[PDB]
This record gives C-alpha cells, structure tokens and sequence, in this order.
RNA sequence: AAGCUCGUAUCAGUUUUAUGAGGUAAAGCGAAUGAUUAGAGGUUCCGGGGUCGAAAUGACCUUGACCUAUUCUCAAACUUUAAAUAUGUAAGAAGUCCUUGUUACUUAAUUGAACGUGGACAUUUGAAUGAAGAGCUUUUAGUGGGCCAUUUUUGGUAAGC
RNA sequence: GAGAACAGAAAUCUCCAGUAGAACAAAAGGGUAAAAGCCCCCUUGAUUUUGAUUUUCAGUGUGAAUACAAACCAUGAAAGU
RNA sequence: GGUUGCGGCCAUAUCUACCAGAAAGCACCGUUUCCCGUCCGAUCAACUGUAGUUAAGCUGGUAAGAGCCUGACCGAGUAGUGUAGUGGGUGACCAUACGCGAAACUCAGGUGCUGCAAUCU
C-alpha cells in the first residue's frame, strides 16, 4: 500500500534570526538571496523584549522558502554540515524536521569579507499528495489520520534514502 | 464592633458576593469545610445524620466556625478522629454591609445623617434556605448518639431552628442503603478518593470494562 | 446621573438567540412584503441599520410603504390617554409575517367553500366558530378497570 | 491517531455549526446575499445569475433564479455537450468557456422568445461593447456573474464565459479590466489579441513552440490533436464553426438514458450500505459483553 | 359647561381562539463566565527542595502548579433552559372570488405594484359577554406640598424613616 | 503543543489544534469569522437639494439616528455598498 | 439509488476513532509559452485530461462513543406564581381554597431531510 502515500518536501525555510537591521541584515540576505536563487523575505519583531535590543517592526529577520529539486539539494549540501547525522528529535511530533548551521561556508560560498559570516536555521516540511485539500480556497478538508504525516514515517524515509542516522539520541 | 446578628439574621437584601463591582471584602471566619477522617471509603461510614435549617433565615461565618469547632471537639473527644467525616454543606458568600455612625458626639462631627449610606463590607454569611442542609458527618452506625449530641451541641451557636434527622443514603451520598448495597454486590463501584464512582449503561465498553470488569465477568 | 439613550435596556432583547449568532438565512430576503400585510417587530442585533427602538419589539404592525432594503410599518402607540400612529422605516431582517391573519385567510378560504357545499346540498352551515363547550353525558365502563383506590400517604423524611 | 485536543463535551455542546455548503467549501453566503436580494418594491421579479463553475474537464454555465424551497435553473449549459458542435479537446480551456457562454445565452433566449432580436455578436474581434437596448421592443435579458470563489483575475475563464454570454446576446453588465490583454499602465484593452484567446491563439502558440522547442512533451500533451489530425493552423477554425452551430441550434438535444433511473437505483442499492438495527445493535452489545467478559 | 353630526354607527380597564414578543421568579453550573470545599489517578527535558551521584533530557523521594474524571457550595450587575402575572396583532363589507382597464413606476416581456370598472357570495356576515347611546369640537376653572394599606422592591441595625 | 544555530520562560521560522477563549480609538454592554478583525489596492457619499420618519417628547426645540427621492461621485467583474 | 452544480431549513447535518466504495461525477494528480500572482507555478493564474491513484478529500456504515434532536402519568402537578381569607405563627415564614405551571435528573428512540437542473453498471 505505497501508490500514493509517498513522502515528499513540501518545502525547506531557510531562516537567519539577525538581531537588529541594517549591514548585518542586508549581508544575511544577500547569503540567502544566492543560495536559493529566490528573493528573500524579511520579518520584523511582533514585541519588544529591551534585553535584546528588538523592538516593535525593526526589520529583525530574514527567511526564504525553497521548493521541489532545488530544496533537496540545499538540503543535501546542508545535511552534509551535520554530516548525514540528527537527533532522535529535530523531528516534529507531525513529521517535520530542521538542524541548524553555523559557517555556512560550508555548503559552498566563499568566505568573502563583504558578506561576512552567518548561521542557518533549516527546516525541512514533508508531505504526501494530496495536501491542496488543506490549502485551496473551495472545499478545504482535512487530511485523514492514514494519511497524516507523522514521526515515525518520516523518520523512516529519513533513514531508508540520505544515508542518515540518529546518533546522539 | 461586631454589631449582633439579630441585625443581619433574615434574608433582606439580596445577595451580594464578593465580586469585580464589590471587592475589598473581609475573609471568612470559617475556611475548613471538611474535617474528621475525610480520606475514607464510602464504604467504611454507612450511617448519617444531618443537621437540618428549618428556617429561611442567614447564618454568620462565625457561627458556622464556632459550631464546627464545639462539634468536632466533642466527636474527638469521645469517638476519635477516625471516627467521622464533618462535612459544612453552605458557604458564607453574602456579604453584609456597615454605614459606621459615629459614636462620640454627632453635633459637629456631624457624619451627614443619611446622605451617603451606602455601606461597606463587614463580613459574610450564608444564605439559608427551609430543608437546607447543614453539618453532616456520616460515621459508622455504632457511633449515633455520639454524632446526634454533637450536632445537637452544635445547634446552639445558631439562630432559629434546626433539626438532626436521620438518613439512609450512606450519607455522603444519594443512592438509598440496600441501593448502594445491591450495586456494591454486582460491582458498580468503584472507590475515588472519599466519594465513590457508578457504572453506566452509556459510554462505550472499552471504558466501561477496563473500568467495571467485575460487573460482568462470569467468574464471581 | 441616569442613562436614557436609544438602546438603553437592551442587552438581553438583542442577544442573538444560542447556537444561531451570525449568517443570516437568505429566505428572510427572499420574503415578499406588500402594502397591507401585517407583520411582526423582532429587532436583529446583527444588523444595526433599520433597527426599531426597544418599544416596537414584538409589536405587531401593517406596512404602508415599500422601498429597496425596507419596508414602512404602521403601528398604534399609547401615549397618555391616547393611541398615536408611529412610521417605522425598518429594515426586513427586523421584520416576519403574522401566521394570525394567515389562519385567518385559510379560515375565510373554508367558510366560502362551506357556505357554497351547503348552499347546494343543504342550508344553514352555522360557519362561526363556538368556544369550547361542556361535554355531553356518556357511560364509564369497567370491563377490566376496576376502580383503584388511593389513599394519603404518610410523611417520610427520605433525606 | 491524536488525542491531546480532546473536544471537551461542553466545546462540543456550545459548538455552534456553519451553514452546511459553508462546511463543505462551497458557498459564500455574503455574496450570496449581496448578489441575490431583490429590490423589496419590485415584489416579485427573479434577479437571474450566471453561475460559472470550473471543475476539472468541465465547465458549468447556469441561469439560476432563487426561491425559498430553493433556487430554480431556468437554463443550463455545459462544456461536455460541445461535441457535437466541434470541440472536443481542452473544454475547460479559455474558449471553450467562451463557447459555454455563447450557448447558454443562445439557448436561454431561444426558450425565452428573444433570438430574433438581440442576436448578438456574429463578428467577434473582442471590441468591449454590451448589448445595447432596441426600441421598439423588449429590453435584453438581465443575468449577473456568480463566480463563487474563484479569484477576479485579469485573464481568466469566467471572464471568458462572460465574455460569450454578452456577445451571444445576454446583457451581463461588466467592465473590461480583466479581459486578457488589458495593461496595468495604460488603462485600455487589446482587442486583437483578445480575440487571440477566443479562438485559441494562446494554446496554438504553445503547440507551435513546443513542436519546434521540445517534442517529447508535444507527444504526450496534445496527443488527442495528433490523433484527430489536428494542428495549430485550423484552431481558429474549429472555434469559428463551433461559434456558427452553436448559434445555428442551441436547443438541447440530451441523451438517452441508457438503463434508466430504476436500473441504476438497483445497482447503487446493491452496494450501498443497509444502516442497521437497533435489535442488531443490543446484540453485537451482547456479544461484546460476553466475549470481554466470558472469553472463552 | 356649551353643545354639534348621527342613531347600531362604531365600541370595551373583560374572556376565548389563533399567532407573536419578553429573560423576572424558579432552576443550573459533573454546561460557558466569575466564586468555591475535598480528596483520587496521570503528568514534564519545561518548578522548588533532598537522596544514590565527578557528569549523564542518568535512578529514587516530598510538596507545589497542570491535566483527567469525580465532589460540597454560590452569583443584583453569570447563564444553556425558563414560567405565572402583565403585553402586541387578528377574529372579514374599507371583506373573499373571477374577468378586465390606467401608469410617466417596475419588469426580458400588457410580467408585476397601486388604484379601479364589471360581475358573484348577506342576514347564524364569519368567536364570547356587555353596550344607562356612538363619534366630534370649542372654551374655561381648580390642581401641579400628598398620605395610608396589601403585594413586589432599594437604602438603612431599624424607624409612625 | 511539538520541532529548528547562537536562542535562554520570553526574539524569528515551520506544522498542529484552536466557536473566538482575540481585536474592532476611548466606559460598559450588544454585535461580528472566506468577518465588522489583520494586510493590501483604489478612494473622498465626512458632497449637494430640501422633505418624511424614530428617540428624548408637549408628541415642541436641540442632539443623534433611520428609510427613500432628485443629482453627482467612489468602489468593484458585477450584484450591490 | 449514487454523483455534480446551484440551493432551502442550518448539528437527526457537528466531533473522536476504525471500515468500505462497482459505474459515472467530484477529486488528487501532470507541465509553466501566454493572461496572472507569489520569497516560493505551494495558494492563485493558465495549459493538458495527457502520465498516474482512490492514497487522501468526498459519500456511506460502524461505536452499550461525546454532542445535538424528539417524546415521556420520568421527576412533577414538585419548585415558582395570579387570586382569597378578622387563616396559623412572637416573628421568620407556612398551610389551605379557585387557578396557571417549569428546569435539572431519569428513561426511550433517532443521527439530516429536501427543491431545481444535469449525468451514471
């Protein structure tokens, strides 16, 4: 029973939680801006928290959301950092997962002192088709509980391709 | 100070609780409701009585405190602590109110008559109702006397009339004595925590027979 | 000191009926309204346009005009020792019919119906309606009802 | 599969349910009402509205009046019957949405008794005009786009189906900014290549640029064409003809029914499930009892 | 007080029938919101404290918060529910039925809407009882400090407040 | 609630559940979920003309509000507002 | 009888969890030249019904299921209430007469019906 219950990304959200705006912000994403080849998106802070120096719509954030044959390849070169090796979590209790990075130098870019230095969080989001149900404007429904993605099945495809395993818990 | 209780003794006003609107109230006298061997089966207490209101009339925190301490005394002093389970079934919510006239001289010191009357709190008591129950104490059947003289001890530090009847009931509870007996027999009950839980014919037989195996099961 | 405005003493009359708040049925629009017809005043809370004044709740009136969202309602107003008639612009979500002049109507279809059986067949129909009146004479049977017999019961505690 | 939500019974209780289309994602009640109410002095007159639904491999074209038991269809047409007016391949495409309206307008007015005037557009060059009145007679039948929930988009296919309605005869009042071949600066339409996608010029474009860019892809799309013998050059013809026959005969010849309503009642009611008993209930409860009990 | 137009016209401090409106009394809180007594079973890496411990989301212990199902008791400014009394409308001649004119309004349309012609149904003509006449107008006096009782009810310990 | 470098009880991201437990300038109350809330686009109907109506009420005034007409505009695919 | 579109009344229709579904339809599903829209052809837009599957959505069934609906000499003619008395009672409050009359609790059953059109071994 595998016709159409296969598990596929959704999508990969590459995410740099910089701290204020700016040259550090703008560098961040230009980082993101050539590695996914898509224009980033930059979030702002929704409060102020004064020991953090954040503060109500400073332009905080930057993330980009990837797709299809070209998130599974940032994804590779990514999981590579990590060294094909994860935790017994990272993984969502829904059948999601992500890792993060610190010198992103190492999935390809040069040092390059007018980009400057930046860690990553990714975040890999799994599906199996079918999930336009739940996005669509007409007819929104449900996905059953058969066809929910979950943990353990996600966990098991983790395993069975990318040559990954669950050292550290 | 402490005005008597003949004045706030009759169900005037209505009622009045602490509250958003109400607030800056004074706590309660009596805050211990249940006292005696209260971590005890429903098994192990069949008799009670209670004291009963016969009268639609108000009672004082202080007077649900003081009849708590005389008739857990005398319960302790001859039968023991383990021995009975008092139970106070009414709660002093109503507040009642003060206009506080001064009391030297009111020729300059005037305090206005009565403009401005409007009270403040000055404590709290109960609003109770005829047939209203008051103070049970379900203990074993043996102790009768005992539980009756300490109601009926109790019965002083009130106004109006109260009567300590008798009941079936296993007087925690509803459910009549050879009632609870027969469905102890068949295995309907189970023992929570000094109050005990009833099968039913309802939920689904999943709960029902992880919780109520002994009901149907053919080897007993 | 005191508060006397327009929806003063209004809070539970335009509560919006449990488990039926918002989304109003489209059959409430789709209902005709022509002069004459006598209808019912139940104010909407959802709609605050066209709204009656708290008096004219559960008033019942006749529509003198018409119009593109509302119709004109009549209604007979006691002021002191007098009735006084009231125009009320209301809009038709405030606004149902009267089931009362439409029993009349299928009362009036059936006393013409009657009044022409009878005319043919035979005369004097006796088409007005009589109260409730008393019941005749008849025979109470036993034939396996026997009379049981009750008496008082003592008085028993139970508690 | 999940527990820890848990719908408390009082959340079950105190639940209050949406209308029942709203449940099933198929109904905006807001526009319903803003689009189906009556002028209240006009007593009686239906206000008729277009419905145009996409689902995939059909279109859905209905003039529908609303009454209280429920809404009344005066007319209905489809994209699947387009065959025997000469479309058979992408009827749910831009102009077969075109064509769907042409014969839901040619149809309804040959039923209403307005085809001999208001005829409508027979040269379609995509010139934005609306039916314009005749004295000395009638005035043309009045009918509203019901979109649904599909989002007003400047090249799309209930615009498409607008767009053969009004040039089949109807008057459907309606702006040109979501035609194809309006520009987002300059506030005006382009009429040539408007009529481009009435007759295909679009999808041709893309068989033309696939049959000399990649061919594979050309195999196994648009295979129906290859089969048939069709290629990009006579679209516009067939789009033409379909036109013409469309306004020839509207009239609705269905089908024939093929074991009728009993026939098919018989083999649905085969299958489909009998509920069950309450007798049958208290016994599958019986044996419950004394399995989970007894065993054995 | 003067009258005026009429003489069963229309009416009514009343019931019944039909149809509505209401959120008080009651009740309810193992239903929402707030208040509230008691234990019982689960629960954390994500509470505190101590133990076996160089560390381990490593092992154990008490209590508190949480959750689950129970549990005693409440609300003028809470409520799913929900009275009695009081309350609106109607109970046909200015009515119902059929055909058919006007319109500049409305309709896709001599379709609708309003007012109507013409015809048909009358004395159990469309519940009850009563109707010491019904309807209408003008003008003007005194008054514009109130008090008591039953019942509902606020303030106040209460008061011939 | 469960997950993701620095990231911690709270910073940004992702999924889940979520009948409103939020917000709607300002009291309180009502009302509101493909919304009346949040975000975006376009805008000035917060215009003109003078009338009928509801509340307060003497059935006066003011204040506020309602529903139309004759115009002119905005909005949107349009119904409509 | 099923399905689709458009609906009416808006839970007997909702929720939790399992199981089935022939035909048709719906659906997922496939690609991104053009209109169109996004950080992302995911949503939306368009193009193919072609490459594939009922896996989900969908419909129906199941459950001593939760919820909701109906009924009941079930509670209960109880609580409450209109009217009455030179009635009882120190009072608080109560009974009685002529009347109206609940909610919770309990039990039993039930778990969408239906209109217009089109189509389906």
């Amino acid at each position: 029973q595998n016709p159409m219950r296969d598990l596929k990304i959704e999508k990969l959200v590459l995410n740099i939680s910089v701290g204020e705006s700016g040259d550090r912000l703008t560098r961040a994403s230009k980082v993101l801006e050539q590695l996914s080849g898509q224009t980033p998106v930059q979030s702002k802070a929704r409060y102020t928290v004064r020991t953090f120096g954040i503060r109500r719509n400073e332009k905080i954030a930057v993330h980009v959301t990837v797709r299809g044959p070209k998130a599974e390849e940032i994804l590779e070169r990514g999981l590579k950092v990590k060294e094909y090796q994860l935790r017994d979590r990272n993984f969502s209790a829904t059948g999601n997962f992500g890792f993060g990075i610190d010198e992103h130098i190492d999935l390809g870019i040069k040092y390059d002192p007018s980009i400057g230095i930046f860690g990553m969080d990714f975040y890999v989001v799994m599906n199996r088709p079918g999930a336009r149900v739940t996005r669509r404007k007409r007819c929104k429904g449900t996905v059953g509980n058969s066809h929910k993605t979950t943990k353990e099945d996600t966990v098991s495809w983790f395993k069975q391709k990318y040559d990954a395993d669950v050292l550290d818990k | 100070a402490r005005r008597p209780a003949r004045c706030y003794r009759y169900q005037k006003n209505k009622p009045y609780p602490k509250s958003r609107y109400n607030r800056a109230v004074p706590d309660s006298k009596i805050r211990i409701y249940d006292l005696g061997k209260k971590k005890a089966t429903v098994d192990e207490f069949p008799l009670c009585v209670h004291l009963v209101s016969n009268e639609l009339e108000q009672l004082s925190s202080e007077a649900l405190e003081a009849a708590r301490i005389c008739a857990n005394k005398y319960m302790t002093t001859v039968s023991g602590r383990d021995a009975f389970h008092l139970r106070v079934r009414v709660h002093p919510f109503h507040v009642l109110r003060i206009n506080k006239m001064l009391s030297c001289a009111g020729a300059d010191r005037l305090q206005q008559g009565m403009r401005g009357a409007w009270g403040k709190p000055h404590g709290l008591a109960a609003r109770v109702d005829i047939g209203q129950i008051i103070f049970s104490v379900r203990t074993k059947d043996s102790n009768k006397d005992v539980v009756v003289e300490g109601l009926r001890r109790a019965r002083y530090k009130f106004p109006g009339q109260q009567k300590i009847i008798l009941s079936k009931k296993w007087g925690f509870t509803n459910l009549d004595r050879p009632e609870y007996l027969k469905k102890r027999e068949a295995g309907e009950v189970k023992d929570d925590g000094a109050f005990v839980k009833f099968l039913s014919k309802k939920g689904s037989l999943e709960n029902n027979i992880r919780e109520f195996p002994e009901y149907f099961a053919a080897q007993a | 000191g005191k508060s006397h405005g327009y929806r003063s003493r209004t809070r539970y009359m335009f509560q919006r009926d449990f488990r039926k708040h918002g989304a109003v049925h489209l059959s409430t629009y789709l209902k005709v309204y022509k002069v004459g017809d006598i209808v019912d005043i139940k104010a909407n809370g959802s709609i605050q346009k066209g709204m009656p004044h708290k008096f004219y709740q559960g008033k019942t009136g006749v529509v003198y005009n018409v119009t593109k969202s509302s119709v004109g309602v009549i209604i007979n107003k006691m002021v002191g020792n007098r009735y006084l008639e009231k125009r009320l612009n209301l809009r038709v979500e405030h606004i149902k019919h009267s089931k009362c002049r439409q029993e009349f109507l299928e009362r009036v279809k059936a006393n013409a119906a009657k009044r022409a059986e009878a005319k043919a067949q035979g005369v004097a129909v006796q088409l007005k309606r009589q109260p409730a009146q008393p019941r005749e004479s008849r025979i109470v049977s036993t034939e396996g009802n026997v009379p049981q017999t009750l008496a008082p019961v003592p008085y028993e505690t139970f508690i | 599969a999940f527990q820890k939500d848990a719908k408390s019974s009082a959340y079950s209780s105190r639940f209050q349910t949406p209308f029942r289309r709203r449940r099933e994602g198929k109904t905006d009640y807001y526009q319903r009402k803003r689009l189906v109410t009556q002028h209240k002095a006009k007593y009686n007159t239906p206000k008729y509205r277009l419905v145009v639904r996409f689902t995939n491999k059909d279109i859905i074209c209905q003039i529908i009046s609303s009454t209280i038991t429920g809404d009344v269809v005066l007319a209905a047409a489809y994209s699947h019957e387009l065959p025997r007016y000469g479309i058979t391949h992408g009827l749910t495409n831009w102009a077969a949405a075109y064509a769907t309206g042409l014969l839901i307008a040619r149809r309804t007015l040959q039923k209403l008794g307005l085809d001999e005037t208001y005829k409508g557009v027979e040269e379609v060059e995509g010139e934005y005009e609306l039916t314009e009145a005749v004295e000395d007679g009638p005035r043309p039948f009045k009918v509203f786009l019901d979109i649904g929930l599909q989002r007003t988009t400047t090249g799309a296919r209930v615009f498409g189906a607008l767009k053969g309605a009004s040039d089949g005869g109807l008057y459907v009042p309606h702006s040109e900014n979501r035609f194809p071949g309006w520009d987002f600066e300059t506030e005006e339409i382009d009429p040539e290549l408007l009529r481009s996608y009435i007759f295909g010029g679009h999808v041709s474009q893309y068989m033309e640029e696939l049959a000399d860019d990649d061919e594979e892809r050309f195999s196994e799309l648009f295979k129906g064409y290859l089969a048939d013998d069709i290629d990009a050059d006579s679209l516009e013809d067939i789009y033409t003809s379909a036109h013409e026959a469309i306004r020839a005969d509207p009239a609705f010849k269905p089908t024939e029914k093929k074991f009728t309503k009993e026939q098919y009642a018989a083999e649905s009611k085969k299958y489909r499930q009998t509920k069950l008993s309450k007798e049958e209930r208290a016994a599958r409860v019986a044996a419950k009892i004394a399995a989970l009990a007894g065993q054995q």
